[PDB]
RNA sequence: GCCUGUGUACCAGGAGGGGAACAACCCAGAGAUAGGUUAAGGUCCCCAAGUGUGGAUUAAGUGUAAUCCUCUGAAGGUGGUCUCGAGCCCUAGACAGCCGGGAGGUGAGCUUAGAAGCAGCUACCCUCUAAGAAAAGCGUAACAGCUUACCGGCCGAGGUUU
RNA sequence: CACUGUCCCAACGUUGGGCCCGGUGAACUGUACAUUCCAGUGCGGAGUCUGGAGACACCCAGGGGGAAGCGAAGACCCUAU
RNA sequence: UCGACCGAGUGGCUUGCUACCUCGAUGUCGGUUCCCUCCAUCCUGCCCGUGCAGAAGCGGGCAAGGGUGAGGUUGUUCGCCUAUUAAAGGAGGUCGUGAGCUGGGUUUAGACCGUCGUGAGACAGGUCGGCUGCUAUCUACUGGGUGUGUAAUGGUGUCUGA
RNA sequence: AGCCACGCCACACGGGGUAAGAGCUGAACGCAUCUAAGCUCGAAACCCACUUGGAAAAGAGACACCGCCGAGGUCCCGCGU
């Protein structure tokens, strides 16, 4: 099979190899697509995802190719945005970015500070008891939102009744 | 509860003959004939049996396990009263020994139970229902199968094409 | 080591796959020819990684006094892959052996040359993993 | 627990005969076992100076004698070192009832307590007369 | 049935054999962090006395307090680094390029080595800077050796040559660094590498037993009662079961026990001093007297009086360095008595 | 790899060629010597002969294991994947998703203090409509409130059951 | 009860050996071959068959894992007109 | 969380069956000492569920690196019991281990009791006493030497790391 | 004195890759989906780190100097880490 996806405007799509690259105001994502025959090639303003094979398994990572390419238009024109709450109930929460990090300070009345290392390009906002996760690849910024959840688990008490944690409220369309 | 596998296998000669076999204990199969006994089976869209596809020994009580647990079913789902009717067409002739009390002297075994031979391709249960009641049919069919030995197919005999479409 | 081998043949292992190279080496070493496999740490084998790898760690664990030592290196497992393919405790099986070296990396000043039937496609195969990547795994320090 | 302050060679085993030091009414207290202590095949559960013990009363008033009770060893005969590098032994090996919570069952010691016993069981060393 | 425990002593130290070289050498060294140094020191072993020292563990009810440490002496005059070796990266690994020599030697490192009388250093020197610009170069030791003429105390004068490896810095920085000190004629003391109150690790070949059995080597147990009466009181129930049928080299066994290299880690500096501070009346039995360059290890060290020991920084210290921790009493007390 | 019959061929007393080895499994019954050609079984290397040809499947190193004490793998599962059917729906726009609309008599009657689609009994009508149950499921002390049925739009090519 | 190295848990020492040297100087045992190890196979408990692995030769000391070690035509058990 | 009936299996630790191996002998049980292993995991690490508030648990997954100890009765294995413990798991290695130990039990020759027998005697019933050979040829390993090879130029010293 | 333990000293962080597991992105199957391709994490277990042995590694190694009528070594003598 073939599958064409129109370039949108204001955005360049360079191939070199396996890899696949995506430029645009908002910045610039590199992808490896990588499965047995399938050719990822860029021809004038549409890329094009072709295998001379049609079995279930092909069909398969095509249509991951393709969404996996959209979704770098989007996130170097419109970007990509993750919204997060912090909750408590009775520790407050220190929540802050440091560095290349973010830390998380008196979770659950903890002495220790709990960090997490942010992927790529990804920012993190903080206001108040929002926060904001964004940048162009998605696969960064759903990762660094992931993280800071995660961050905040708690295996060892009934989660019903201890809450406390950063939480993803937003989550990303298109 | 020996298991099957000492009685599975047709490897023995028939052995049923009552005038030269004493002490044979009775089976455990409470009955053959269940649901509507005065109703006629023809009386039903649908017919449905459970298929051996595997020669083998059936023994009684794992005929009434098989048994109870699918009639059991169809009562919970159809009702006590419910309109159906299931036939458990194997009778269990086959008598059963072991050899316990020696070792292998004078071992011919004493009697110890009795099963049915029931070759590939029979039909061991056939239950008679509505179409809108065949999928409790089938799923009852599901538990017995899992009380007996061999492998099984679940077919509809009669009434097919009114079933799901 | 570094003793600088006379070839008659130069073999590129780079993206081929081990065991079919071997064979073809431990024919041409049983025919006379003295040869040297270049690249080792980037020659091939098929399959899924995590199978492979516990096959080779294995044979890096199983051993006694008598011992059965099994090398972690890119050019020493090569080395051993062929092996199996000679006699080599008889005398021409030995010599066949002797007259053979696996290299890591290219000491020649030539390029090798690809052997029929051995080239694997990587536009083709995403089941398959590295010499280098297997040795690495196994333990081995990474000089290539 | 913590720290004794001190290095202990134990001078006491399982079945030790030791002096119950305080006027409980038990005289003689027959060690069994040591309060959080794992030893290796074949070796003699040990016991010492600082240590808590179950202890079984051997000698003393009826109503005493045959009790299981825990106690805390004030002294014994096998020096110990001091960080100052001298080594402080006594004249028998001694310990006293305590109750679950540690505190003497009896209402007066008899003879010394060691100082690093006080580093442990605050109401033992409390109803000391003398600690060296 | 048959209640567990652990196997009769270590494997990892294995085999117990003689060790091939009485001066010890290092397995590792320490990182590359700080400024370009010299990564070892060595000297004498002279024996042990005890100091009162004060408690600087912040982390210590005792802090502040005196306490009773002991502390083995080791006479530590300074050492000749005598050359610079460079090792190049390799597929095979490390292997030595070449050498950089003084020309000024000892009077007694003859009895050594064949000393150089025609040597060309720069033209080493430029191999070398040839190599790191190729990036080939992968390391850089020093070639050092003791001066036991220095220490009256050890009857030798032919010295220990070992290589220590120089680290810290740039890799051109660290090269010159080594350069500097080799063209002096290397000498170097114990002061320019270490300070007092940190961790050392201490290597030395301990002392020898000759030949010994089981009990003492593997610390297997002695027959017991009645056992102990019947013909077997110091040997092992058995080499092994039926099957596998053979001996397998796990099996605690009688053979030499001693002499081996060992590396003890996390040795505190005590004190680096000169003189004869530390030697105690009558002398060190069977060593001598002590007055002259010396370090206070705490604690012990491998070996016998008079072995040669080395040093090195601590490559995988558990605490933070305290430095020059206060010493208020060192014992002379005569070890005699 | 048991005891005891029966018919037969084999070992015993049967080489040689296969089968990793191996009394009775396969080929094969054999004077010496010599040249050929086959049998069983093999043809990537070890190892004589193919890295043979035309297709297709498998991703599990499944497998590369005729027979067997010897080579295990079962009942029961599997939107892993490939192939061949049958029925129904669909450019008069299907299937899914998203958006919009899910109305009035009316909070149906009975029961009940109140029983409002949704505790229970009975009924289950009627209008406005493109369509919307006297409510299929959560939900409330009871109403909120969230969906499902059902209709319209966006989209566009297969979908769905078996 | 007393006692104590029976034990925790082992150490050091003493005498005679052991080890090296001169002299004297046997026996047991021996189908052959034999540097083996892991598996397999085989009359089902192999240094010797099969597949692999390992293995440069000779010599000293050791404690005895294996040679179903050496020693004794099994005392148990059955069979013998 | 417990989980019947019935059905399908895996192991080779018990017991039974068979009589294939050894009767010109493969030294018993239990214990001990010393070594290696298996995982169906008792503790410890990382997890999932909970009839998970916490604390303390219960059940389950991965996982064999380390640990799993001391005592009272009994020849006992097993098991019962005590106090400790993070826990005081279970198996295999000729039911590992007598050219290592022990010799309490079974099972020689002496003797008593009970039962049986006319009796000699017997029991699988109880009981007291009742022996432990060998100088290591080969192999195996623990340690120590002498040679040869690397090398048609040796040596000293320092290193590298399969 | 020595030798000894009952005496004294020292004996891990951390990194990498995983299992169970928690997730991200993501089709097949316009939705959903931790998985099919891809990715982030995650065990006292694995690898590295650390200690010990190790030129007989038959690809039998490297460096510097000394020497080939003489470097160096053995014997000898006084001893013992
Ligand atoms: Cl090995
Ligand atoms: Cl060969
Ligand atoms: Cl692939
Ligand atoms: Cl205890
Ligand atoms: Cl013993
Ligand atoms: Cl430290
Ligand atoms: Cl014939
Ligand atoms: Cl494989
Ligand atoms: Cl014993
Ligand atoms: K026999
Ligand atoms: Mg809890
Ligand atoms: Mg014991
Ligand atoms: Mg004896
Ligand atoms: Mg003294
Ligand atoms: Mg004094
Ligand atoms: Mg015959
Ligand atoms: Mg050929
Ligand atoms: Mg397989
Ligand atoms: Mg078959
Ligand atoms: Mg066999
Ligand atoms: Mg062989
Ligand atoms: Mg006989
Ligand atoms: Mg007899
Ligand atoms: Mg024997
Ligand atoms: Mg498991
Ligand atoms: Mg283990
Ligand atoms: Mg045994
Ligand atoms: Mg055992
Ligand atoms: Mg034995
Ligand atoms: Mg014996
Ligand atoms: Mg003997
Ligand atoms: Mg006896
Ligand atoms: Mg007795
Ligand atoms: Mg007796
Ligand atoms: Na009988
Ligand atoms: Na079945
Ligand atoms: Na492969
Ligand atoms: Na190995
Ligand atoms: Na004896
Ligand atoms: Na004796
Ligand atoms: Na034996
Ligand atoms: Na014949
Ligand atoms: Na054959
Ligand atoms: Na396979
Ligand atoms: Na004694
Ligand atoms: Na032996
Ligand atoms: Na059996
Ligand atoms: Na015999
Ligand atoms: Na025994
Ligand atoms: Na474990
Ligand atoms: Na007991
Ligand atoms: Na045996
Ligand atoms: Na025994
Ligand atoms: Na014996
Ligand atoms: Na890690
Ligand atoms: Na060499």
């Amino acid at each position: 099979p073939r599958v064409e996806l129109e370039i949108p405007e204001d955005v360049d799509a360079e191939q070199d190899h396996l890899d696949i690259t995506v430029e645009g105001d908002n910045g610039s994502v590199t992808r490896r697509l990588w499965y047995p025959d399938i050719d990822v090639s860029v021809d004038g303003d549409t890329v094009v995802i072709e295998s001379d094979e049609d079995n279930a398994k092909t069909m398969s990572t095509i249509g991951t190719f393709q969404s996996h390419i959209e979704n770098m238009f989007h996130g170097v024109t419109e970007g990509w945005e993750y919204g997060m709450e912090v909750f408590y109930s009775h520790f407050p929460m220190q929540v802050n970015v440091e560095g290349d990090e973010v830390v998380i300070e008196n979770f659950l009345g903890e002495k220790a500070p709990r960090r997490t290392t942010i992927h790529g390009d990804t920012d993190v906002e903080i206001d108040g008891e929002e926060l904001t996760v964004s940048g162009p690849d998605i696969e960064a910024v759903g990762q660094t939102a992931a993280d800071i959840e995660q961050l905040t688990r708690i295996n060892d008490k009934d989660v019903r009744v201890f809450q406390d944690g950063v939480y993803i409220t937003r989550k990303p369309n298109r | 509860d020996k298991p099957a596998s000492m009685y599975r296998d047709i490897d023995k000669p028939a052995y049923t003959r009552r005038e030269y076999i004493t002490g044979i204990p009775g089976s455990k199969i409470a009955q053959h004939k269940m649901g509507r006994k005065q109703k006629d089976a023809d009386d039903y869209p649908v017919q449905i049996s459970l298929i051996v596809e595997e020669t083998v020994q059936l023994r009684h009580g794992s005929l009434e396990a098989s048994r109870l647990s699918a009639n059991r079913h169809l009562i919970k789902e159809l009702g006590e009263e419910g309109d159906y009717k299931m036939t458990l067409r194997k009778f269990p002739h086959q008598v059963l020994r072991e050899n316990k009390q020696d070792g292998m002297r004078a071992a011919f075994g004493k009697i110890v139970g009795t099963a049915a031979r029931v070759q590939a391709g029979e039909q061991l249960f056939t239950a008679y229902c509505n179409v809108e009641d065949a999928e409790h049919v089938k799923e009852a069919f599901r538990r017995a199968y899992n009380k007996i030995t061999p492998s099984c197919r679940i077919k509809v005999e009669r009434g097919e094409e009114l079933l799901i479409a | 080591s570094v003793a600088e081998f006379d070839a008659d043949v130069i073999v590129d292992a780079r993206d081929c796959i081990m065991g079919r190279v071997a064979s073809q080496v431990a024919e041409q070493a049983l025919d006379g020819e003295t040869v040297a496999v270049v690249n080792a740490e980037r020659a091939v084998i098929t399959g899924r990684e995590e199978q492979i790898v516990e096959k080779y760690e294995k044979r890096v664990d199983i051993g006694n006094d008598n011992g059965y030592f099994y090398p972690k290196r890119p050019d020493g497992i090569f080395k051993r892959t062929i092996r199996g393919m000679l006699p080599h405790k008889k005398q021409r099986g030995r010599e066949a052996f002797e007259s053979v070296r696996v290299y890591l990396g290219n000491p020649y000043d030539e390029d090798g040359e690809v052997l029929d039937g051995t080239s694997l496609d990587r536009l083709s195969n995403i089941k398959f993993v590295t010499l280098g990547e297997i040795s690495e795994t196994l333990g081995a320090n990474k000089t290539w | 627990m913590e720290a004794l302050g001190a290095d202990v060679t134990q001078g006491l085993e399982k079945g030790s005969l030791i002096t119950c030091a305080d006027n409980t009414g038990a005289r003689e207290l027959k060690v069994i076992s040591v309060h959080g202590y794992s030893g290796t095949k074949n070796r003699h559960p040990k016991a010492g100076l600082g240590d808590k013990i179950t202890v079984s009363v051997t000698k003393g008033t009826p109503e005493m004698r045959r009790q299981v009770l825990e106690a805390v060893v004030v002294r014994q005969r096998k020096p110990i070192r001091r960080p100052d590098g001298t080594r402080v032994k006594f004249e028998d090996n001694a310990a006293v009832i305590v109750d679950e919570n540690e505190d003497p069952r009896g209402t007066e010691l008899k003879g010394p307590i060691a100082r690093e016993v006080a580093q442990r069981f605050g109401s033992v060393a409390s109803a000391a007369t003398m600690i060296v | 049935p048959q209640p567990s425990r652990p196997r009769k002593g270590s494997l990892g130290f294995g085999p117990r054999k003689r060790s091939t070289s009485e001066t010890p050498r290092f397995n590792s060294w320490p990182s590359d962090d700080g400024q370009p140094g010299v990564q070892g020191f060595a000297g004498y072993k002279a024996g042990m006395t005890h100091v009162v020292l004060v408690n600087d563990e912040p982390n210590s009810p005792r802090e502040g307090m005196e306490e009773t440490v002991p502390v083995t002496v080791i006479e530590t005059p300074p050492m000749r680094a005598v050359a610079l070796r460079a090792y190049e990266d390799t597929p095979y690994g490390q292997r030595p390029l070449t050498e950089v020599w003084t020309d000024e030697f000892h009077s007694e490192l003859d009895r050594t080595l064949d000393v150089p009388e025609d040597h060309d250093p720069d033209a080493a020197e430029e191999q070398i800077r040839d190599a790191h610009e190729a990036g080939d170069l992968g390391d850089l030791r020093l070639i050092t050796h003791t001066v036991p003429d220095a220490v009256p105390s050890v009857p030798k004068k032919k010295p220990d040559v070992m290589e220590t490896r120089v680290g810290g810095g740039s890799v051109s920085d660290r090269l010159d660094h080594a350069l500097d000190i080799v063209e002096d004629g290397g000498e170097h003391a114990m002061n320019d590498i270490f300070r007092a109150g940190e961790y050392a690790d201490v290597a030395g070949v301990t002392k020898g037993k000759g030949t010994q059995g089981p009990v003492k080597r593997w610390g297997v147990q002695k027959r017991k009662g009645k056992h102990a009466r019947q013909g077997w009181r110091r040997r092992i129930g058995n080499l092994g079961p039926w099957n596998p049928s053979r001996v397998r080299s796990t099996v605690p066994q009688q053979g030499q026990t001693g002499y081996h290299q060992r590396t003890e880690l996390n040795k505190r500096l005590i004190d680096i001093g000169e003189g004869d501070e530390p030697t105690v009346d009558g002398g060190f039995v069977n060593y001598g007297e002590v007055d002259g360059p010396y370090t206070l290890v705490k604690g012990s060290v491998p070996g016998p009086d008079k072995r040669l020991v080395r040093f090195r920084p601590a490559v995988r210290p558990n605490d933070q360095p305290r430095l020059d921790p206060e010493v208020r009493y060192v014992s002379n007390e005569s070890n005699q008595g």
